């Protein structure tokens, strides 16, 4: 049982930030103010190709920023594992300079060449809006069981470049891009105490991408009234808190403060509600970025931790629900975190 | 890990293709998709090990097929795990997916997560239904087509390594790449194109990173995946899904503990896991 | 030809009220606070048949009582013009004593019989929410012709029987009966114009079904983003209100109250604020009786008067969207109405 | 109100019952369904008319069937004009249903409502596939299947006459109902039951209330609606759907106006619109 530690952790949002009112959504059904009030936007990133910002390219300046921030040489990363919810990647660098859009490979292989992790095993995982949990979770249990030391974690979504903005669904998405470094702790001062993981598929279908004419993936709606989850919404992400609660044996008055996936600001609340979370042990985060899929729960602790409202030595919960559908909880005990 | 059972459905029509990286492989046929010959082959490792659909703790899944995945054929994501899910009623399941993994890299890391979370019965599954795909007809690359499933109980002891091919130390392997179609008109143009260029001593370079890497645990018997027809018998090759025939050898042989080697065409490396045998 | 006075409106609602947290919806998921304010409604009445109440035997109640007060004969009835949206009637009083749970005949061929409306020519019609209004609308046409001189107007809504109560859209619904007396005008008041058009892109999203344990409601949207009604949700009321205005040969400014249908508080808003009512200019009525098909409109209507938010000599309009999809809208001078 | 086309549509299997309100009558089989009989007929209404479906102002349904009315053989709301506008594309309709109504009465207020809102293009259409109904086995009383479109051109004018039935004065009349099925089991089994008691004498006091009516208007020609089969050639009878042959054998004989009469069981009552025919 080695300790977990969060090490550091950055983000790299778009450079250009697009208002509710901005010309790019002129095609977009009128909307108004009880629509901006309920899924809490009020403005977001995406990313701009042409002045060299993509998937990719964000993520290596990240990367290559918390890397020397953080002092750690490339060798010593010994296992790099990457998320990215959109099926079609841009770029891949200096490594296949030639390819561009793409279905594969994935993210980790490549951007392990570019930044040099000579020794790191790459992985690309999929859990859509909780992939950086996931990641989080598939790390700790390697420097947990000593089959790792370091491990780069990242959550990259351009989503910017798969959205209609003829459709209302365009207004509520944006880009951003995250990176983490998990280590073998020294110390007691931050471990990931307990977890919990579940999925339910009964509403699989009501959420889907698929390729579609005018022609690139597109988000499908499906819902028929020709059964219910075995825990109805919204009780799932609280169920997976309850679960890594009682796994490391704690209740809810032990945590400090509250992590959430940021999908609209009344989902948010129902989760807090459910768990015990009082509305000043967490941050709406979605009101700067829009949803970020993956990225708006690393986006929301970094913001925690840099406004003080995270401190070393706090014990929170990580908690997000995700398409598919799937849940997820982390319970942490955090040291001193560099955010850079 | 310990491998409880193992299940495999595969296409019956095979297609040949030439060049140095071609071979005869399984095919799936027109409108043909995945969750076809998964469900069977999920369903068969269930039985064989004796295990309810309720009692699955994971399942993770690994398909590069963009489409042909489920009943509406244009659906990508999210991704099989899910579907795969709903139509067994495996309803205590954690599901996710690992993407562009080999199978041995996946095996590996599952059997850490899902050790570390006290889980006893996980589910791998690797298929593909590659209609949505352009073949490489100047190397005569191609992916088979098919579904595996292997049923796990997580041990935290598997062992891995990650190997670079043999042959010139010096060559730049080139890998597989699956660049996006950029001129879909209709229903059923492919969704991307398969890209392994022409090279003509990979596979013998796959098959000395196999022999070196085996060399790290000499004592345990091995079984790898042929993702090349070149040297096999009738130029015939299963990719990952050849993995199966072997495995049961292993299991009429009465093996407790084996080697399982992939071969990864994105990292153009080899890689293996140590796995204990039902 | 002749002026449209609406001479006298009353309603007659179940007895029986039953709260949110009633045990009736039991078998419904949890809802929280979020739910009850965002649909509007705080508590609802259903028949209860057992005791006397249903469609036939409220709208007789309340059709003796609005015939007595406003002073009208049996007799002088010209036209009788009932819907209920509703397949299934189970009522037929004195004329059909031994019929109970049917299809057919509708309630217009019973009711006139029941009343002695011995004159009136019956009509039943149906458009589903907008029935008030359809309804309105062709008696209006038979008055202004000189085709009649006095058009009784009923609208009765028992959709309890038919709710699923292990759903939580069985929350929002209600039953409720409706009453109206139009006349030959003069010339206090008259119907100035209308509105009414109609709307199938999205027919089947909301239907009734046999279902096996006898309607029930099921939902169907199956899209992609790109198929789109003409005019997009949610300017389709607001349109029917302008084309309406726009016949009259008035503005929005020319009018001093607004009825609407009241399916949700936000939709209500986005109606009104679609066309240039303030917030005061319309009242929310669903918080105590629930959301009751083609009853909300002249429930709301008459709210207005007897509260007297709506007097002699103002000017209104009257609009609503319904499944389908149709809409309707009519702008009225009114003179002095009945409330009874 | 001006007929400019008329579009029918009938299954080609008549099914006899025998009994005093019996007869020989189409009838729809297996799991056919409305539409597929209605829109044909819209179409031919709308090609011989020349009018685009985006032309038509408003679109009223009069169907009885509790179900196989659409694809989906459960559905009953909304009603039939609602898909029928979203098939034909009548992307500037106002629908709406007027349920139990006779035809007759419809075309009446119709023709009010149409006129007065200044439509031009206005298709009525009244159908059954009715297999959702069990037939009155006692009186042999059944709907006859099929589809009728109506496309009109308002004018307001038209005259409506609403009648006794003919025969014994004294004799109290005993209207169609449609109770429901109070043991639906299966799939399949009928939402409700046509009852129409057995009363030998009805149908010719229909007739009688036909000629009654028609002698308001002594100058027209007139059509009407034949329900039973009672002393008709083989019993063969279309119910509402009668109407369609005559309509033609009307503009053939180059008439200009036509008094079309319908007759409601459910008020039993005989009613009457009068109608001019384009040319
Ligand atoms: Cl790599
Ligand atoms: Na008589």
């Amino acid at each position: 049982g080695h300790k977990v530690k969060l090490a550091a952790i950055t983000c790299e949002l778009p450079a250009r930030s697009y208002e509710n009112d901005d010309p790019v959504f002129a095609a977009v059904p009128d909307l108004s103010e009880s629509w901006w009030q309920f899924w809490g936007v009020n403005r977001r990133g995406y990313f701009d190709p042409r002045n060299g910002e993509n998937e990719f390219s964000l993520v290596v300046r990240a990367a290559e920023r918390l890397l020397r921030s953080s002092d750690t040489a490339p060798d010593s990363v010994d296992m790099l594992i990457c998320s990215a919810s959109s099926p079609i990647m841009t770029d891949a660098g200096d490594v296949l300079p030639d390819l561009r859009g793409r279905l594969y490979p994935r993210m980790a292989n490549v951007l392990s060449k570019q930044l040099g992790l000579s020794r790191a095993l790459p992985l690309d995982s999929q859990m859509e809006a909780a992939s950086f949990l996931l990641n989080l979770r598939l790390a700790a249990s390697m420097i947990r069981q000593g089959k790792a030391e370091k491990v780069l974690v990242v959550c990259s979504e351009y989503i910017s470049n798969l959205l209609d903005f003829t459709s209302r669904t365009s207004t509520l998405f944006a880009d951003g891009c995250a990176v983490a470094l998990l280590t073998r702790g020294d110390d007691d001062s931050c471990d990931l105490l307990a977890s919990a993981e579940h999925s339910d598929a009964t509403f699989y279908e009501v959420a889907t991408g698929r390729w579609r004419l005018p022609a690139k993936p597109r988000l499908y709606f499906s819902l028929f009234s020709d059964n219910k989850m075995a825990s109805f919404v919204p009780t799932n992400v609280p169920i997976a808190m309850r679960r890594a609660l009682e796994k490391a044996g704690l209740g809810s008055d032990d945590i400090d403060y509250f992590v959430f996936h940021q999908p609209a600001p009344f989902l948010v609340k129902a989760w807090a509600e459910g768990i015990g979370a009082r509305p000043e042990q967490y941050q709406l985060t979605m009101g700067d970025t829009g949803v970020m899929i993956s990225v708006s729960i690393p986006y929301t602790l970094m913001t925690g931790l840099r406004e003080g409202k995270i401190r070393p030595g706090d014990r929170i919960v990580m908690a997000g629900a995700a398409t598919g559908w799937g849940f997820a909880a982390q319970v942490w005990q955090l040291g001193e975190v560099l955010v850079c | 890990m310990l491998i409880q059972a193992v299940g495999v459905n595969l296409p019956p029509s095979y297609v040949c293709l030439e060049g140095p990286l071609g071979g005869e492989r399984p095919r799936a046929q027109g409108d043909e998709m995945l969750m076809q010959r998964l469900l069977p082959a999920v369903r068969e490792a269930l039985d064989e090990a004796a295990v309810k659909p309720e009692e699955i703790d994971l399942i993770v899944g690994l398909a590069l097929s963009p489409d042909h995945l489920i009943e509406n054929r244009d659906i990508m994501a999210p991704k099989i795990g899910h579907p795969l899910q709903k139509v067994l009623g495996a309803n205590r399941a954690h599901v996710f997916d690992l993407t562009d993994s080999s199978l041995a890299r996946a095996l590996y890391v599952v059997d850490t997560l899902a050790s570390d979370q006290g889980y006893r019965n996980v589910l791998v599954v690797r298929g593909e239904s590659s209609q949505g795909l352009e073949v490489d007809s100047e190397s005569g690359f191609a992916l088979a087509d098919g579904a595996l499933a292997l049923l796990c109980r997580p041990t935290g002891k598997a062992a891995f390594r990650r190997g670079a091919l043999g042959g010139d130390p010096a060559q730049e392997w080139l890998p597989l790449s699956i660049p996006l179609n950029t001129d879909i008109r209709q229903v059923g143009d492919v969704k991307g194109h398969l890209n392994l260029p022409a090279q003509p001593g990979l596979p013998e370079a796959v098959r000395a990173g196999f022999t070196r890497l085996a060399g790290d645990f000499p004592q345990l018997n091995w079984v790898r995946e042929e993702w090349f027809g070149q040297g096999r018998p009738d130029g015939r090759c299963l990719g990952p899904f050849e993995l199966a025939s072997q495995l049961r050898a292993a299991q009429r042989d009465r093996l407790d503990e084996l080697l399982l080697i992939s071969f990864d065409p994105f990292g153009m490396v080899v890689e293996g896991v140590t796995l204990e045998l039902a």
